[PDB]
RNA sequence: CUCGA
């Protein structure tokens, strides 16, 4: 109900939004912009968003 | 097989994709790695446990994403999906 | 086919223009010569212009001075058209003191020892009975074109007023090249070279300032490394 | 001769058609 | 690289700068550092260098149209106070220099500047999005130079000629050196024809294989050529090995050399290239003669004597309105068939009267930019102008801008001008809320699976086979068979595959079906992906910038939507039939479909229409009711012939189009299938785009039709 | 802007406005030109923004009748004649007859020449028609134009478009220190400049008595003087020069109605909004691409193109609840060298120079201590007014050249509450810059991309550089051939020409007047709109250039001269068109429109940052640029946009002190923005309500 | 008239023979004044020897193929165009090469009179088949730059005598490209950018050195005029 | 309100 209040209609989305007791489950590009999540997509998504970088055991003498 | 790279196109970026699997992926690994130089250089006068400072040579006041994205170029980092 | 170290000869065509034929130049190095000389003439010849000025009753650019025909605007650009050479090298004052009526010329400068005015008859400005004009005008040498100098950057107060300087004293320099392309084994570019100037310095004196500019310059080849 | 009425310098015209009334 | 004056970086950066020089010792403390840096003291302009130093800035211009209307870049403190951009971006950022402003942003978190750094480089940019065409190519005066600096040219001097007589063979040079040398000295044109020893390029495959073959031509080995000195010169700026090419470099050869250095080559290497060309191209342009003066203008000689014959036909119709013989709005199509005739003749008339000296021809011929129909108006004549109603006038706008309009003529030209400016700004409007409309409605849609492995593709009519044996390339392979992926393997008439399912269909891949007999493929297609969110790349196919496999996230909804909205502000069908199509209105053709396959049953009349099928197996009759103002579509009846205009007896197959218009795609749902009405939107859509000369791939609109049917409704709960 | 600009505006035809309609209610159909707006309104000087059509200029011999509507003039026809009596017809008293064009051949008595000759008619139809059928026609070729329109030169060869932008950026001219009248004019520049108001006419003829660079006194006849105050630097509506300067000496015969005296952009009485440039028309070296253009820094040197800028700033000394502020150079923790340019007052003194953010007049304003921060006490303690100083602002610099003061306590009425106002101008003096806007009369625009030195230009075979490089793919495409045709007829203004009077009257001049058979170099010329030179005339007069002082011929018949390569020396290949053409400095300057921030002020409701330059605002990231931030997937920038740097109230402070400390950029927080959506939707009885993944709502 | 201090000239080597120049920084725009004078300087005005015009025996009017050998008139003449010699006696200098037999034909194989020396003993001149003959004449000036074969044309006598196109310059290759450096506030310095290519006759240092010579001479003529001011 | 791409 976030991404459509945004788009058209705003009135006329939030009265069906209120009267159906929508819930929003923040998952959406809108709707993350909305909030300032990060985008799921891109580099937002989970494959590439948890990634701990290591340096391999080769290291210089100091 | 090409021009020397100038600039902010060095490392080339068709090698740097060649040790990832996508464009994407290639950005974290950089800025984490560019977060934990950060932390060397602040931590180096103060306490242990500090993350791993510039694997390589780093040159004269060398920005470290730049020092990072050339440590990703010398297959010098591991990675965690 | 070999060399025969070419000659520079000088023709006068008025006192403040000469043109110069060098020749024999290899073929195809006519054009270059020319134009070499023409760019360190256009802009590398030492000579003087004014630095600032200062008038008594005014305080900035844009405001005028009673019994005078012109602003002060029109006045700084009147003595943009000033030609003057120095001795000095060193910051020197000259002055204007008039009263009207009459016109005021730039012979009426009272220029220092080592300065000099090479065109009195320069209109200034135009005063009626009520103009008086008192002007103070720091001259120095350089070469090229330097904006006028801030007071936030010179240590001059309020009163002064900077303009831009001018100091090229070169006119006018064009260039033509003679081919003698006979098919044969002896092909060689004549040059004609000519440099007009302000009666600041001689079209000699210009071409000999860009010699002595180039031979210091092009002195950077002949050291081994 | 263009716009010969005020006192204004002399701008000489390409005009084929004359000026029956001035603006 | 791009260059921001050095107040606005100071300002940009000044924590960065205030820092540093808190560091260096400049500055006692940091909040004396802000001091320095508001009163703008000698020393910062130093230091600042050291903190711009590889830090990359965001270049935006509006409106931002497609992603690359925003670009990243090195930035270079420059004097002044305007930004300096690259020559080769104005085209992705549409900028003139005209006044256009531009917006800087600084990336500051190590993951910002890392996501400009790779994903937003404008080096790594170079091609469309849309279409996979490069952009950042040579364009206006660059190709100019070039088209220039490698034409062949006759009679030029210093050119080759044959050995007879007492002479040998003149104009024989032992290596490009010596070609220059004697350029230098003026005996040898750039443009003419010579015989060079070429060490250090490779030559055409062609003839690379017959000279060496073997061995690949190595650097060193020396071979003759007969091209001229400009187009050695030429050859040296794109990367060695690259097949030496003795063509005319016309902007489509150009266009045509990068695609495949893109292709082939690595990015970097197309990035430095280009800006080579670039180089080359700005320097011969300046030395290419190209200029504009009144003469160069020429006006056909038989000018006068090419307008009398069409004011004839304008009088002609007077007289057969004044006897009462043609109606007074038959007169005016009679009359504009008339005057648009005289336009195309005079065409002709131009196009031989220009000599080829001319600059406006070389600015045009060489592709930089300009049609010849505005050369016609420009040195012919305007022709029929068009009043705020709509028909053109039957009064023409006879003069040249030449010659010099009337009064008249100029007022009545500023009624289509006028109107021009306005209906464009209405058609911006209109253009701009079809894109968010489709923004919104794709924005969810990104790549989540890498294989959804899934047999539904669509065939693809790669190419048609003429009755005599030639094979037609399709028109739409560029949009429908380029970046796609096979759905069945490629079967020529031997059991050999030409191509394995899985491959990216690129252009000599392309070539393979094509030299194979092989003339349909069935191509992996988003509409067919069957995955539960998202969609995968198999389906997809090769990311039309990056030139491979699109990698998993990027967000391909809003790449369909821009690059589908970005050509919107050029259209006249038209943009509403584009609006009609993805908002599923009943159209305004609302042609008929065959709900049955069967017998027709032609029973025209005069009155009205009414059309009956008769079933081919079992069914009933099914009976429609038609104004007898539409026409009947020429259906490619079963006779093999396509002209054959629907009449009763012929075998229509169920869902055919009946009479001509815009069918119905509610209805086309409910008899076809959703994969039909599918393809039938795409190409539907496509019609209006290809008729206007914008090519966008199949790929993106697709996208969008994915959405329109994701959803079902409910008979019983 | 310029005297036009302010004369156009006074003759504006709006269609907006109470009574009329509004702009959402304004179709394709009221904008488009009509045919009864002939001679009445102008079909080319239009905005072309989003008030085109709405927004007209009258024409150039329309009045107004006392009942509302535009008359225009014609000549009465009466029997295949044409008479010289003049009627004003309104537009249906036009339709009622028949007009021919002006450009009609009429015989030296005012029969026509050929039987049928073109002609309007009612619904505008414009068809031809027997010579016995013409009732009146035009007075002027150019009846249907406006004044700027009319100040086109050759407008009868550019395109609608190009025209409509020529007629509007005129108006946008910049008045430069000095003006120059243009080679090539229409005959509207002397009209136009006087009418405008802008100049000193005389209104009864006499001699000048007296004569300063203040004031001009004039001695009539009958023995009355009046005397014409000149106004010198003074500031326009829109921060150009306004200063106008005495053209007539002591003791001059001046008769009633010449120019005594005129203003910015005008010359001798003529409107000069731009000067003559030597230009030449070739690419060079890529920094004149499309549309870019390349300058000679002797329009640097020389002023050629500089101009004065006056800016006025505002500041005034109030009562406050905590006491008054006071104007005073004492300023706490203001060292004395910052504070040296003020007079006692705390007042900037005339002709000192000013750059951004140095001090102009010195406030303080008296706060309160429940104000002070913790760590503000603190430091206050460690060690009651606060600085409200009038600051420069950021690209501002210049001489200070006037200053006004107005007291309550010296008798000044300043509104209630108000104690003491000061104005301070500034004036700047700017030379042409790179990126600023020039452009020409056919709408051929463009900004400044390269100021080469004087010995790199391009120059003519008598060493002579040109000035002004246009590029000519941007030429042909855009349908001004204005332009090419002003510059051929440019040089041969500058040069002069002499016909070959000998063997008779060459066939191609046998239609100019003998006054234009032979002309001296920087001859002054007048091409009026839709009359004027032609083509042919045009060709003879190249073919009959003057020598230059050495007695060469430097341009071809074809208008195309030779010109060496003053980087290399090597002459160009090919002959390049050089000639003259009247180039403006138009209103786009980058000294104005250049801006940047780090930080600054924010809106209080949304505490996103301000807008505007004037405000140091930041720019605007719309949604477009959203779109394409996430089609690129830059997701960490985009968060970082909408986040710590815009209206995360803890994330941007954070991020500021994480720059200066060096450590890395922290993860930024929630948009106040969106707290206010939240309390807006409960507004409106609208519970909304953020879960956690367990399911309890969290505050 | 004062000074301008700290331009530098660095060399940068690639090959044996090829090196880049750099001169810098230079005041505006000084690097494009001079850049172009000094490449002319090095391909028109460095003293060098070439082969003028020679003769093949067997080719009097036909110039198309010599029997016994694989390359043609033009590509023999070709190969010894790029023949690099040196020669200190100023009038022109005959050489003779005779090979008969199969094999290969050397510049090594060349007769060099006194006076003369060859600096490319090494080349490819020709392949020589069973029982193949070749022996051809090779006249050798001395000049400067580029003087093409046409005006040759009396240097070959009515009997065979074929004149080529004389490479006098010992110099090849020339370009050169002016960047901008800033040495302390302002970015308006030129800093000239030379690539120069030449044979193994001279090194690039000694090439570039005979240029400024010759170019501080000629400039010289302008300066013995009078004596005036300008900065070291 | 007026204006620039």
């Amino acid at each position: 109900w976030l991404s459509a209040a945004s788009f058209q209609e705003t009135t006329r989305v939030l009265t069906d939004a209120a009267i159906n007791c929508r819930s929003d489950k923040l998952n959406g590009l809108k709707e993350n912009v909305i909030i300032g999540k990060l985008i799921p997509a891109g580099t937002g998504i989970n494959r590439y968003r948890n990634i701990a970088v290591q340096p391999t055991e080769e290291a210089r003498a100091a | 097989g090409y021009d020397t790279p100038l600039g902010i196109t060095n490392p080339p970026i068709d090698e740097l994709l060649d040790r990832v699997s996508s464009k994407y992926a290639l950005v974290i690994y950089a800025a984490k790695r560019a977060r934990q130089i950060n932390d060397y250089y602040n931590q180096l006068g103060e306490g242990i446990l500090e993350y791993v400072g510039p694997l390589v040579e780093p040159g004269l006041q060398e920005k470290p994403l730049s020092i990072a994205l050339r440590e990703i170029h010398a297959d010098l980092l591991e990675h965690t999906e | 086919l070999i060399s025969q170290r070419p000659t520079l000869s000088e023709d006068v065509l008025t006192d403040n223009r000469s043109q110069f034929v060098i020749e024999p130049l290899e073929p195809g190095f006519g054009y270059t010569l020319g134009n070499s000389l023409r760019r360190t003439l256009l802009s590398s010849i030492p000579g003087a212009a004014v630095t600032s000025i200062r008038i008594d009753g005014v305080l900035h650019e844009f405001t005028t001075v009673p019994g005078v025909k012109e602003d002060v605007t029109e006045i700084i650009l009147n003595l943009k058209s000033l030609v003057v050479s120095s001795e000095e090298d060193e910051p020197v004052t000259m002055y204007l003191r008039k009263q009207g009526p009459g016109e005021v010329t730039a012979g009426d400068i009272v220029p220092p020892a080592g300065v000099t005015v090479h065109n009195p008859g320069m209109h200034i400005a135009t005063l009626n009975d009520k103009g008086k004009l008192e002007v103070e005008l720091v001259v120095e040498r350089g070469r090229g074109y330097v904006p006028a100098v801030q007071n936030r950057a010179s240590g001059a107060e309020i009163g002064r007023i900077p303009v831009d300087s001018i100091y090229s004293p070169v006119l006018k320099v064009t260039y033509k090249v003679d081919a003698t392309r006979v098919e044969q084994r002896t092909d060689f570019d004549k040059l004609i070279l000519d440099v007009e100037t302000k009666n600041s310095i001689s079209p000699r004196d210009a071409l000999a300032s860009a010699g002595k500019t180039l031979v210091e310059l092009f002195g950077l080849a002949r050291e081994l490394n | 001769s263009n716009n010969s009425v005020p006192g204004a310098p002399n701008r000489v015209s390409f005009a084929k058609l004359r000026e029956p009334l001035e603006v | 690289q791009c260059g921001l004056p050095k107040l606005m970086a100071l300002e940009l950066f000044k924590p960065f700068v205030m820092k540093r020089l808190v560091d260096l010792n400049h500055a006692q403390n940091i909040k004396s550092a802000k001091r320095m840096v508001e009163r703008q003291r000698p020393q910062v302009w130093d230091v600042l260098e050291e903190v711009i130093a590889e830090h990359p800035v965001l270049l935006n211009r509006a409106p931002t149209l497609h992603r690359l209307g925003i670009q990243a870049f090195e930035p270079m403190l420059v004097e002044g106070k305007a930004i300096q951009l690259h020559p080769l971006v104005c085209e992705a950022f549409n900028a003139d220099f005209d006044g256009d402003q531009m917006a800087v942003h600084l990336p500051l978190s190590a993951e910002a500047q890392a996501e400009a750094r790779i994903l937003m480089l404008s080096s790594n940019n170079i091609l469309s999005p849309a279409s996979g065409r490069p952009l950042a190519m040579p364009r206006l005066d660059m190709v100019t130079g070039l088209y220039y600096l490698t034409t062949e040219v006759p009679g030029d001097t210093g050119e080759y000629q044959p050995a007879s007589g007492d002479h040998p063979e003149t104009g024989v040079y032992s290596s490009p050196a010596e070609a220059i040398m004697a350029a230098d000295r003026g005996v040898l044109s750039v443009r003419a024809k010579i015989k060079v020893r070429l060490t250090q390029l490779r030559p055409p495959v062609e003839i690379e294989a017959e000279l060496f073959g073997h061995s690949g031509w190595q650097p060193g080995d020396a071979w003759m050529a007969e091209t001229t000195l400009g187009r050695v010169m030429f050859n040296e700026l794109l990367p060695l090995g690259y097949p030496f090419v003795n063509k005319q470099m016309h902007k489509k050869v150009q266009a045509a050399i990068i695609n495949d250095l893109a292709e082939r080559y690595p990015m970097i290497v197309v990035a430095q290239t280009v800006d080579k060309l670039k180089d080359a191209g700005f320097y011969w342009a300046t030395r290419s003669g190209v200029t504009v003066s009144m003469a160069d203008v020429l006006v056909p000689p038989r000018k006068k004597e090419i307008l009398d014959h069409y004011e004839e036909r304008a009088d002609k119709v007077e007289k057969q309105f004044q006897r009462g013989a043609l109606n007074h709005d038959e007169r005016n199509e009679a009359l504009v068939e008339i005057w648009k005739e005289a336009t195309d003749e005079v065409g002709q008339a131009l196009r031989e009267h220009y000599p080829d000296d001319n600059p406006i021809i070389t600015i045009v011929d060489s592709g930089a930019t300009g049609n010849f129909t505005q050369t016609r108006t420009l040195a012919g004549m305007k022709g029929l102008v068009t009043n705020p109603k709509g028909e053109f006038i039957p009064r023409p706008v006879k003069s040249s801008f030449r010659e010099g309009l009337t009064v008249l003529e100029y007022f009545i030209n500023t009624h289509g001008a006028r109107k021009g400016l306005a209906d464009t700004a209405l058609r911006t409007a209109d253009s701009g809320y079809l894109t968010r409309r489709l923004v919104d409605v794709s924005q969810d849609v990104i790549v989540r699976e890498h294989d959804c492995q899934t047999e539904r593709g669509i065939v693809v009519e790669l190419a048609e086979r003429a009755p005599d044996g030639t094979l037609i390339r399709d028109p739409y392979i560029e949009t429908s068979a380029y970046a796609r992926t096979l759905g069945t393997d490629a079967v020529d008439e031997a059991g050999n595959v030409i191509v394995e399912r899985g491959q990216d269909l690129g252009d000599p891949e392309i070539d393979a079906l094509l030299a194979a007999g092989i003339t349909q493929v069935k191509v992996r297609s988003v509409l067919t992906c069957a995955t539960s969110t998202g969609v995968c790349a198999t389906c997809y196919g090769r990311s039309m910038a990056t030139g491979k496999l699109v990698d998993i996230g990027e967000a391909v909804g809003i790449v369909a939507a821009q690059s589908i909205g970005e050509p919107g502000t050029q259209l006249t069908g038209g943009l509403p039939r584009v609006q009609e199509l993805f908002e599923a209105r009943v159209p305004r053709g609302k042609a008929p479909i065959a709900d049955v396959t069967g017998r027709v049953r032609l029973e025209d009349g005069e009155r009205f229409y009414k059309i009956t099928i008769v079933p081919d197996d079992g069914g009933e009759e099914v009976v429609y009711d038609k104004i007898s103002k539409r026409q009947r579509l020429r259906v490619f009846k079963h006779e093999d012939g396509s002209e054959r205009v629907l009449s009763d007896g012929d075998h229509v197959e169920v869902g055919q189009q009946l009479m001509e218009g815009s069918a119905d795609p509610h209805e086309v749902l409910r008899v076809q299938g959703p994969r039909e009405v599918q393809i039938h939107l795409v190409r539907e859509v496509q019609e209006v785009y290809r008729a206007q000369g914008v090519s966008i791939h199949d790929k993106h609109i697709e996208v969008i039709v994915r959405q329109m049917l994701r959803r079902v409704t409910i008979i019983d709960s | 802007n310029n005297p036009l600009s302010g004369l156009t505006h006074k003759r504006r035809l709006s269609a907006l406005g109470p009574g009329g309609l509004s702009r959402e209610r304004a179709g394709l159909e009221v904008r488009d030109v009509h045919p009864s707006h002939y001679g009445r309104m102008c079909p080319i000087e239009t905005p072309e923004g989003p008030n085109i059509g709405l927004i007209g200029s009258l024409s150039v011999y329309a009045r107004v009748n006392p009942f509302g509507f535009i008359e225009t003039p014609y000549r009465k026809v009466v029997d295949g004649v044409v008479s010289d009596e003049i009627v004003y017809l309104t537009a249906d008293e036009e339709d009622r007859h028949v007009v021919a064009q002006a450009n009609s051949p009429i015989d030296a008595d005012g029969r026509f020449v050929e039987p049928r000759v073109l002609v309007r008619r009612k619904a505008g139809e414009v068809e031809y028609v027997p010579s016995s059928e013409v009732d009146y026609m035009d007075v002027s070729p150019r009846q249907m134009v406006s004044v700027a329109t009319a100040m086109i030169p050759f407008l009868e060869h550019d395109d609608a478009n190009r025209a409509l932008m020529g007629a509007n950026m005129q108006r946008q001219a910049v008045p430069l220190v000095r003006s120059e009248a243009p080679l090539v004019g229409t005959g509207m520049e002397l009209r136009a400049a006087i009418d405008a108001g802008d100049v000193v006419v005389a209104e009864e003829s006499g001699v000048i008595e007296e004569v300063s660079a203040d004031y001009i006194t004039v001695m009539h006849d009958n023995g009355t003087r009046r005397t014409y105050r000149m106004r010198k630097f003074a500031r326009s509506n829109h921060g150009t020069c306004a200063n106008q300067c005495p053209i007539v000496d002591a003791g001059d015969r001046v008769e009633a109605g010449q120019v005594i005296a005129d203003g910015p952009c005008t010359d001798d009485g003529e409107m000069a909004l731009g000067k003559n440039l030597l230009v030449a028309i070739m690419p060079w070296e890529g920094h004149n691409y499309e549309d870019a253009i390349i300058l000679s820094n002797r329009l640097v040197e020389e002023d050629v193109l500089t101009s004065i800028h006056i800016e006025e700033h505002e500041i005034d000394a109030r009562d406050t609840k905590l006491g008054a502020e006071e104007i005073t150079r004492d300023i706490p923790n203001i060292s004395d060298e910052v504070l040296a340019d003020l007079d006692e007052r705390g007042i900037v003194r005339i002709g000192a120079e000013v750059r951004d953010g140095d001090i102009l007049v010195g406030k303080v304003t008296p706060k309160g201590e429940t104000e002070l921060t913790p760590e503000e006490r603190l430091l206050r303690a460690i060690f009651e007014v606060r600085d409200t100083s009038l600051k420069v602002p950021h690209g501002e610099s210049g001489k200070v050249i006037g200053i006004r003061v107005f007291s309550r306590e010296d008798e000044d009425e300043l509104p209630a509450g108000v104690n003491e106002l000061v104005r301070v101008y500034v004036a700047q003096k700017r030379k042409i810059s790179d990126g600023d806007k020039l452009a020409g009369r056919h709408g051929n625009k463009g900004v400044i991309g390269k100021i080469l030195p004087v010995e790199d230009m391009p120059f003519l075979a008598d060493g002579t550089p040109v000035d002004i490089i246009l590029n000519t793919h941007g030429v042909p495409r855009r349908m001004n051939i204005g332009q090419i045709l002003e510059t051929h007829l440019g040089w041969c203004a500058h040069s002069g020409w002499k016909v070959d009077a000998a063997k008779g009257v060459p066939d191609w001049a046998a239609r100019l007047p003998d006054e234009l058979l032979e002309a001296q170099p920087n001859a002054i010329v007048s091409t009026p709109v839709f009359d004027g030179a032609q083509e042919a005339e045009l060709q003879g007069l190249l073919s009959c250039t003057l020598p230059n002082r050495d007695g060469d011929v430097l341009v071809d018949a074809d208008g195309k001269a030779m010109l060496f390569d003053g980087r290399s020396g090597e002459p160009f290949p090919y002959p390049v068109t050089v000639g003259y053409m009247y180039i403006m400095k138009l209103h786009h300057l980058v000294d104005d429109k250049i801006h940047a921030r780090s930080t600054g002020p924010y809106s209080m409701i949304t505490q996103q940052p301000l807008g505007g330059k004037a405000q140091f605002g930041g720019q605007r990231f719309g949604e477009m640029e959203c779109w394409a931030m996430q089609a690129y997937g830059a997701a960490y920038t985009l968060q970082e946009l909408l986040t710590i740097k815009s209206d995360d109230t803890v994330g941007r402070v954070k991020v500021y002190e994480a720059i200066v400390k060096g450590e890395n950029i922290p993860e930024p927080g929630i948009p106040e923005s969106f707290k206010v959506l939240l309390k807006e939707l409960q507004s409106l009885c609208l519970n909304v309500e953020v879960l956690s993944s367990d399911g309890a709502a969290i505050e």
